[PDB]
């Protein structure tokens, strides 16, 4: 396999008579096959939080579970998302949904979560105060399709419906590897924090969590199958 | 012709990479020091279970079979031994199938080199 290609196939798995691994891998037996040498892995790390948010009652789509993608809500027009309280912003946006932290000086007041087509009325750092016009969501206004919404609240004021979720993201990064280091951790493993990746030449190359995941062996150099 | 007999026998096997020398290299110096740290389990000596791992890797009992009429006890200095660590924790365990591992990497290095 040449330098930067990937395997098509995941590693330890079955692979059939003339069946792809790869662009132009060919394996012409049955069997398993496994990594040799990977160039790259790809760490998907999870990232929890505790954030509120409101939006009408005409809207709220009234689900526990939001799946990556499920539709969020209902909004018969533009809602302007109003702050509830005053702190420097914060904007982590992320994919089509940006989140917004609220602190005063240095400790955070709350977060706040936008989902799709809810877009950020004030750049970061920019102060805002209470009832201050914060995001606007739009007809859609759908959950993220890399996160997924846990434990649903529930808190009815007027039309204007209150609710919060523990909803936690993916945060993904990858790592190139190099010749000196070698792979610590199996293919598909969940790494604790500041689990060994990869020892290398020097202690100090190799790779540790970032925070908490998943690590998937990617690009390696090449690949063989009993 | 045995001549070019051996001619075509070291040719048989690539003979590596940097990538590929540093990784023997690698599973060879952490597999004799795991052979150390099991030097330290059991109380056996540090180059005891390492022909040890000769016994049970290199073949079956055809390596202690004919080294002259003497060479060293297999049923009696090896034996026991083989059977004495297969009754421990995961850790000296683990220790062990990395001493295995790095020693046929020490054999794989040789024959490029060779």
């Amino acid at each position: 396999l040449p330098a930067g290609v990937d395997a098509l196939v995941k590693d330890g798995e079955e692979v059939v008579k003339g069946q792809e691994l790869a662009p132009g891998v060919v394996s012409r037996m049955d069997g398993v096959a496994l990594y040799r040498f990977p160039r790259r892995v790809r760490v998907d790390y999870l990232r929890k939080e505790r954030a509120a948010l409101r939006i009408p009652l005409s809207a709220w789509v009234e689900k526990e579970a939001y799946r990556p993608g499920e539709v969020l809500a209902e909004l018969s027009e533009p809602y302007l998302f109003r702050a509830e309280e005053s702190g420097v912003v914060e904007l982590k946006d992320l994919a089509e949904g940006h989140l917004i932290y609220l602190r005063q000086e240095e400790e955070v007041v709350a977060r706040y979560f936008l989902p799709a087509g809810m877009t950020p009325l004030v750049v970061e750092g920019e102060i805002v105060e209470v009832g201050q016009p914060l995001a606007e969501g739009k007809g859609l206004l759908r959950l993220p399709r890399h996160m997924t919404a846990k434990e649903v609240e529930a808190e009815e004021e007027g039309d204007s419906v209150h609710l919060t979720l523990f909803l936690e993201w993916t945060e993904p990064k990858d790592y190139k590897v190099a010749p000196h280091m070698n792979v610590i951790v199996p293919e598909g493993a969940k790494v604790q924090a500041g689990e060994k990746i990869v020892a290398a030449i020097d202690p100090e190359e190799e790779v540790i969590a970032e925070a908490e995941g998943v690590v998937h062996l990617h690009e390696p150099a090449s690949i063989l199958v009993v | 012709d045995p001549v070019r007999q051996y001619l075509h026998e070291i040719g048989q096997v690539p003979l590596l990479t940097l990538e590929e020398e540093i990784d023997l290299a690698r599973k060879v110096e952490e597999g004799m020091e795991a052979i150390k740290k099991l030097s330290e389990a059991t109380g056996l000596d540090q180059e005891l279970i390492r022909e040890v791992v000769r016994a049970k890797i290199l073949g079956t009992a055809r390596i202690q079979k004919i080294p002259g009429l003497k060479e060293k006890p297999d049923p009696k200095t090896v034996e026991e031994v083989d059977g004495k660590l297969k009754s421990l924790p995961k850790e000296l365990k683990r220790y062990l199938h990395i001493a295995r591992e790095g020693e046929a990497a020490r054999q794989h290095l040789i024959e490029a080199n060779l």
